[PDB]
């Protein structure tokens, strides 16, 4: 249903995560870490007890209605979502965990580079036209993308997707797919992807002409 | 060393039926509390069913009570959670976990399985449709260029895509899957490239698909 | 009456902490699982005029299937002779006890 919030910190950051209950929490909460693709794994255990081959840069402490995951300085296998396990009231489910929060590098701001595709002529045999635009290599992640074809502002037409932080550089790369029908491909001509993002002084466009 | 290995995730139809299996071993299943946890993709954990199996105390998150049903085999060390009249929001990695003892789950999880992925969808098993992203002719004349494979419609997660058989990877981004309103999944894989070696060196897309047992090697060029 | 079904369960729990022998422990637990089921069927001051449907009754409820079921757990292990066992189990009735102080009073 819920999706993990999110907070952008250096190495060497302290960080602060809160959850809230609705009473006085009292004890009986714990902090898990997830990587992607892995389980999560036990970091504190009932509010402050530090589980086996946790570092002591993790701790978790409890006060009035909140408790705190802190990571006194961040290392760089630190970044990671995390989650707390509600305490639990009466009445309630037996276990409910919080929200979840995810840990990513702050980096410089770097604009993308930007690239259009046109269909292919295999796929276009098939029905269908796929335009593709590619944000390479960008921070931060928030970047628009505002497709026209002929002119004519786009939307409800089409779809993207962001890569994770990369490994190397910390940036983010993003794909929006425009799709028509072959029949509406042929209809126009100029094909248009303008990108904003923080790293553009003024926006960018990348385009093709059908033919 | 306690450990979880599950088994039983796979597809299955809206109203359909499946059963997750959590292996136990280095403990007695008998004397614990397990637990089913659950994750839809991209969102948080969500705790859904426990059982004690030596006392028979049962307890279900309120979005599958009466649907889920919790158990364990002690001879065969396993914990189960049947899951009948399925729904596309049961779509989740699954996970198994276990506290420190039988009753201090309160105070955390300490042991969790793998996971398993159970995906919910009246969609048959396709393999996909992989088409080429051509670079621009008109790029940086010494800069760099970019150029991609558009692999469409298929399903089930996962495809795989690397570049020249694994010769490439510098540069490669393959992006997360999208699910088109159809059912099917769609996504693509870009690298960028020297603007000179466009003329001369040959770029391949390798797919791989092995729920359907489809591999399509593509050829981009301008 | 329900501040006397609190009464048993906080005394007997003292009880087993404190207990020489597993008759103890057990019939111990014995009393507290009546008061237990006992206290669920009673409505506290802060619900006093709220429907039986309502959903603060049916948290009410909920919250003492839990204490009951901890308690059936701690009664299991004792009749199996995990009698140190049912012991620790029994500690965390003081978890869930200090979330229902929270909630009703």
């Amino acid at each position: 249903t819920q999706s993990p919030s999110s907070l952008s910190a250096s190495v060497g950051d302290r960080v602060t995560i809160t959850c809230r209950a609705s009473q006085s929490v009292s004890s009986a909460v714990a902090w898990y870490q997830q990587k992607p693709g892995k389980a999560p794994k036990l970091l504190i255990y009932s509010a402050s007890s530090l589980y086996s081959g946790v570092p002591s840069r993790f701790s978790g402490s409890r006060s009035g209605t909140d408790f705190t995951l802190t990571i006194s300085s961040l290392q760089p296998e630190d970044f990671a979502t995390y989650y707390c396990q509600q305490p639990w009231s009466w009445g309630s489910a037996l276990i409910t965990f919080g929200q979840g929060t995810k840990v990513e590098i702050k980096r410089t701001v770097a604009a993308p580079s930007v690239f259009i595709f046109p269909p292919s002529d295999s796929q276009l045999k098939s029905g269908t036209a796929s335009v593709v635009c590619l944000l390479n290599n960008f921070y931060p992640r928030e970047a628009k993308v505002q497709w026209k074809v002929d002119n004519a502002l786009q939307s409800g037409n089409s779809q993207e997707s962001v890569t994770e932080q990369d490994s190397k550089d910390s940036t983010y790369s993003l794909s929006s797919t425009l799709t028509l029908s072959k029949a509406d491909y042929e209809k126009h001509k100029v094909y248009a992807c303008e990108v904003t993002h923080q790293g553009l002084s003024s926006p960018v466009t990348k385009s093709f002409n059908r033919g | 060393e306690v450990q979880l290995v599950e088994s039983g995730g796979g597809l299955v139809q809206p109203g359909g039926s499946l059963r997750l299996s959590c292996a136990a071993s280095g403990f007695n299943i008998y004397y614990s509390s397990m637990h089913w946890v659950r994750q839809a993709p991209g969102k948080g954990l969500e705790w859904v069913a426990s059982i004690s199996p030596y006392s028979g105390s049962t307890y279900y998150a309120d979005s599958v009570k009466g649907r889920f049903t919790i158990s364990a085999d002690t001879s065969k060390n396993t914990a189960y959670l049947q899951m009948n009249s399925l729904r596309a929001e049961d779509t989740a990695v699954y996970y198994c976990a276990r506290p420190w003892y039988p009753w201090s789950y309160w105070s955390g999880l300490d042991y969790w399985g793998q996971g398993t992925l159970v995906t919910v969808s009246s969609a048959s098993t396709k393999g996909p449709s992989v088409f080429p992203l051509a670079p621009s002719s008109k790029s940086t004349s010494g800069g760099t260029a970019a150029l991609g494979c558009l692999v469409k419609d298929y399903f089930p997660e996962p495809v795989t895509v690397s570049w020249n058989s694994g010769a490439l990877t510098s540069g490669v981004h393959t992006f997360p899957a999208v699910l088109q309103s159809s059912g099917l999944y769609s996504l693509s894989s870009v690298v960028t490239v020297p603007s000179s070696s466009l003329g001369t060196q040959t770029y391949i897309c390798n797919v791989n698909h092995k729920p359907s047992n489809t591999k399509v090697d593509k050829k981009v060029e301008p | 009456d329900l501040e006397d079904n609190w009464e048993t369960l906080n005394d007997n729990l003292k009880v087993i902490e404190k207990a020489d022998n597993a008759a103890q422990v057990k019939d111990a637990l014995t009393k507290m699982r009546a008061a237990a089921l006992d206290a669920q069927k009673a409505t506290p001051p802060k619900l006093e005029d709220k429907s039986p449907d309502s959903p603060e009754m049916k948290d009410f409820r909920h919250g003492f299937d839990i204490l009951v079921g901890q308690i059936d757990d701690a009664l299991k292990l004792a009749n199996e002779g995990k009698v140190k066992e049912a012991q620790a189990a029994a500690e965390q009735l003081k978890t869930t006890r200090n979330a229902y102080i929270q909630k009703y009073l």
